[PDB]
RNA sequence: UAAAAGCUCGUAGUUGGAUCAUUAAGAGGGACGGCCGGGGGCAUUCGUAUUGCGCCGCUAGAGGUGAAAUUCUUGGACCGGCGCAAGACGGACCAGAGCGAAAGCAUUUGCCAAGAAUGUUUUCAUUAAUCAAGAACGAACCGACCGGCGAUGCGGCGGCGUUAUUCCCAUGACCCGCCGGGCAGCUUC
């Protein structure tokens, strides 16, 4: 059965980036879905996305833009704090110009260098660069 | 009764049914399967050899409707914890190294 | 038609489904 | 992606975005209640009931016209089945394909089948058996069903 | 068979020629797919037209018009045999009869040589003409082959037959001993 | 035997029936008749098969037929019926509807 | 491929295309009024029945069952609701 | 290249295909049943104006 | 030297949609409708060939081989005709078609149970997936790698026209477009 309906929207996504498509569909939505969306579709990675709302579970059609070239999921969602959030990145991320790391924190769905600004840690969720 | 020493005498006697045009040809074959060096291709015009092979083409076509009647990189990969069907596995271990 | 269907009342209408159908057969 | 067949379906009925009435049924919530009590009595299962009110009165939808479901109404006046429609049916083709079985000593598949059936049995009674519906001693016996049936 | 068909249609007016020298006929039915042929008042042969049967069967089993017409003349006979019903498995029936055509076709060539008569194998039918000696000996070989016992013996038995026969003495004596033995 | 091999071609479909009827005289008889399916003018597909059930169908107005037409009568109105063999000609009148038929004989 | 925009699907493309596999799932069946000859009075009845239909007045056979959309009787006059 | 090239010979299969199946029908169905549009306003949804 | 047999079910374990009780998953279970198949079981039945036996006709041979030889024959072999009995087998039609978990499955008819897909504005509501152990049966390059084009088998929908026609039995055969799940090809990403 299915396992993470974000890690297989992430995984639509990186195969429709591979193959120069220009829209992909992923289902079901979600929450968490659409909130990772937004964060990636903040640094100019995807583009505008349209949610279709049938009475189960929904829809959403995403543009592309092709400049993504990778994006996943965490599995193991272990507890980061601040202060330690510098050794993850340099050991995720290839490089120290570019690509993200989705945290999900009390504060909300929000990535590494917000959360410097906040200032709060939390649950790691995927990474994109 | 050797099956081995009778499989070259029943050949040897069928390939001159052939002609002898046909026994040296495919006694040049046999040569060549057992390691003796293959002689150099001929070099020719190549508009002369793009005909010839559309011609070849046409050939294998037609056969394959008869028979049907009758019926090396540059660079590796730069991507590659474990990550699996979009998934990417951290092992505990290894986050104490991410710690550290 | 009409007889096709009165030879499938049979399997179709039940005689022992309904709890209720116990009570008043067990009178 | 059936249990014991490798082919994948994708034959299923596929409800209507809107769940509003239609305005010329001319059916009342109260009306159609009386209809679902009327059939039960003359010994029809819920499943045959909403096929009839589809069929021929028009009714598509019971729960967008009375606002509950053919099981709860029948729960509220007392025309509870005595057991699980889907379960039943199961224990009802166990009990004819062991019936046969008797006479056909050398009916391969039917032995085969009989495996298929009584497992489906076993994981619809566990799965009952958490819900309470059932209570926690039922057991499914060769001898027993067709006295429960 | 539709295959054949084409063929038939160009090289009709040829094979109506031959068979007018005897004096039967012969028609070619387009829509029934088949080939007849009947006798007139002109013909005094009788015989004659066992030998128009024999031709227009090898034509259907895709024998050429010069191979099969060759038959029409008395020294020559014909014999097609059915391989398709001795082996019930499909993929053991493909294998043993490429195991009769043999590397580059010289088994078949081998046995054409020995025996003197030309061999056709065509789906599941082995058409073969010429000497009554040479036929029998075909049909035995061929057969064998889907029997699962190699050609390659049979092939290898002829060989010591023919040379035995060139040798006058022991003529009336076994050749038991001098044919191999596995 | 070679009108029966000419008949049987390969991209069709073979129906045979057999009875047992007793004449109005007292012969007994067993008739057996063959059909082959046709072929329409403007068909492009390459076969004319018939479904299992199209091809029991036929054969049951097959039986009929013969039966019917040999107990009302007698011995010397049968052989009289099987000289042109207008048997078969009204066997393939009445398969028309199921699926088309030529070539049927007794 | 051609280019097609998964928002805007052309008007022959939806109706062309699986119910389940359309952006909205709808079926392709409907309800219809039919009226039996003998007495004029209207019966609504489903286009994909499942059941023999009889008239309520003269328990006239209506339609008969088939794998697909149900057969109705010969002289009755049908019409699509909604 | 051969990545272009690929795709217009996917292409130019994809066109032709649907001709003899838009053919088929005009051929055999009543000319008033189906209507017929230029390639070029084939393309204008509407004009709102 | 961190130097260069199978197949299916299935227990533990592993692991499992959406929503803030609801929905009714292009998750799963059941029911209903018309069909479909060399799928399985029990009975029934036909067809040639072969062999043996009985009688009629005729008369020195028949069979086998490279050549012969074992064998059978005036008490009649072989050959020609008629009839009977026995053991197998089910051609051509027969396809890279269909069915079954696999091994495997082909004359007619009756009966018993089972099943896939399709159709559905029916029903339950997470009941699921993979599996050591355990249980039933068992001949004799690579990767769920988006797609496309043709045919093909079944089910359904729509249609200008041909072709038969319906007491019962039956509502079909052909052509065109479309949607699904299959058996396979050719191509691509
Ligand atoms: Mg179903
Ligand atoms: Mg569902
Ligand atoms: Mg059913
Ligand atoms: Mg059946
Ligand atoms: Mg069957
Ligand atoms: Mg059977
Ligand atoms: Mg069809
Ligand atoms: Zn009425």
């Amino acid at each position: 059965v299915r396992m993470n309906v974000l890690a297989d929207a992430l995984k639509s996504i990186n195969n429709a980036e591979k193959r120069g498509k220009r829209q992909v569909l992923i289902r079901p939505c979600s929450k968490v879905i659409v909130r990772f969306l937004t964060v990636m579709m903040k640094h100019g990675y995807i583009g505008e996305f349209e949610i279709i709302d049938d009475h189960r579970a929904g829809k959403i059609v995403v543009n592309l833009t092709g400049r993504l070239n990778k994006c996943g999921v965490i599995s193991p969602r272990f507890d980061v704090q601040l202060k330690d959030l510098e050794k993850w990145q340099n050991n995720l991320l290839p490089s120290r110009q570019f690509g993200f790391i989705v945290l999900t924190t009390s504060a909300g769905i929000m990535d590494h260098e917000e959360a410097r600004r906040k200032h709060t840690g939390g649950k790691i969720l995927g990474f994109f660069f | 009764f050797n099956l081995e020493k009778a499989r070259l005498e029943v050949h040897r006697f069928g390939i001159t049914g052939y002609g002898k045009g046909k026994e040296r040809i495919l006694e040049q074959e046999r040569a060549i399967m057992l390691g003796a060096k293959p002689p150099k291709k001929s070099y020719v015009n190549y508009k002369v050899l793009q005909e010839q092979i559309k011609e070849k083409k046409a050939a294998k076509e037609e056969e394959k409707r008869l028979a049907q009647e009758t019926d090396k990189k540059s660079a590796p990969s730069i991507l590659s914890g474990k990550f699996k069907n979009g998934t990417l596995i951290l092992s505990p271990v290894d986050i104490k190294k991410i710690n550290s | 038609v009409l007889e096709r269907e009165r030879r499938k009342r049979s399997r179709k209408e039940l005689l022992n489904f309904y709890a209720w159908q116990h009570r008043e057969s067990k009178m | 992606g059936r249990m014991h067949a490798p082919g994948k379906g994708l034959s299923q009925s596929a409800l209507p975005y809107r769940r509003s009435v239609p305005t010329w049924l001319k059916l009342t919530s109260d009306d159609v209640k009386e209809q679902i009590y009327k059939l039960a009595k003359k010994g029809l299962t819920p499943s045959q009931i909403g096929v009839i009110l589809r069929d021929s009165h028009g009714v598509a939808q019971v729960r967008f016209v009375t606002g509950n479901k053919i099981l709860r109404i029948l729960k509220s006046k007392g025309l509870a089945p005595d057991l699980p429609e889907d379960l039943y049916h199961l224990i009802k083709k166990a009990v004819a394909v062991r019936k046969h079985l008797e006479r056909n000593r050398k009916d391969k598949d039917a032995k085969f089948r009989l495996i298929l059936i009584e497992s489906r049995i076993h994981r619809l009674a566990r799965y009952y058996k958490t819900k309470r519906v059932l209570p926690p001693n039922w057991k499914y016996e060769s001898s027993t069903a067709s006295a429960l049936v | 068979p539709k295959y054949r068909e084409a063929y038939l249609k160009e090289c009709w007016p040829l094979v109506q020629k031959a068979l007018n020298e005897h004096h039967v006929n012969a028609t070619l039915d387009l829509i029934e797919g088949s080939m007849t042929v009947c006798t007139t008042k002109k013909t005094f042969d009788p015989y004659i037209i066992i030998r128009a049967r024999d031709l227009i069967k090898l034509l259907a089993r895709s024998v050429s018009f010069e191979q099969a017409v060759r038959i029409l003349q008395d020294d020559v006979a014909c014999d097609i045999i059915k391989i398709g019903s001795l082996v019930r498995n499909k993929e053991r029936f493909v294998k043993r009869r490429q195991r009769l055509i043999g590397p580059k076709g010289s088994t078949l060539k081998a046995l054409e040589l020995l025996t003197n008569c030309y061999i056709m194998v065509q789906g599941n039918t082995v058409s073969a003409i010429g000497p009554f000696s040479g036929l029998k000996e075909v049909r035995k070989v061929v057969l064998d082959t889907m029997k699962n016992i190699h050609p390659i013996y049979n092939i290898k038995s002829l060989m010591i037959k023919r040379e035995l026969a060139k040798d006058s003495e022991l003529r009336s004596q076994s050749w038991e001993r001098f044919l191999p033995q596995f | 035997r070679d009108k029966m091999c000419s008949m049987v071609k390969k991209w069709q479909t073979m129906i045979e029936a057999h009875v047992d009827v007793k004449t109005t005289d007292g012969y007994l008889l067993r008739l057996f008749c063959v059909g082959f399916t046709k072929k329409r003018n403007n068909q492009i597909r390459k076969t004319s098969y018939a479904q299992h059930q199209q091809v029991r169908q036929i054969r049951k107005k097959m039986m009929e037929i013969m039966t019917r037409e040999v107990q009302t009568n007698d011995l010397k109105e049968v052989v009289n019926k099987l000289i042109p063999d207008s048997i078969g000609k009204d066997i393939e009148k009445a398969c028309q509807s199921i699926y088309p038929l030529h070539d049927v004989f007794v | 491929p051609l280019a097609k925009d998964l928002l805007h699907p052309s008007p022959e493309e939806e109706k062309r295309k699986h119910k389940k596999k359309r952006l909205v799932q709808s079926p392709n069946s409907y309800f219809m009024d039919v009226k039996c000859p003998g007495c004029y009075k209207i019966t609504t009845v489903f286009s994909h029945a499942q059941t023999v239909v009889l008239c309520v007045g003269c328990s006239t056979v209506l339609c008969q069952p088939t794998g697909g959309k149900a057969r109705l009787t010969e002289g009755c006059s049908f019409r699509r609701k909604q | 290249p051969k990545s272009i090239y690929s795709q217009i010979q996917e292409q130019r299969i994809m066109k032709e295909a649907r001709r003899r199946k838009e053919v088929n029908r005009i051929k055999h169905s009543k000319p008033g049943s189906v209507p017929l549009v230029s390639e070029k306003k084939k393309h204008v949804v509407a004009v709102v104006k």
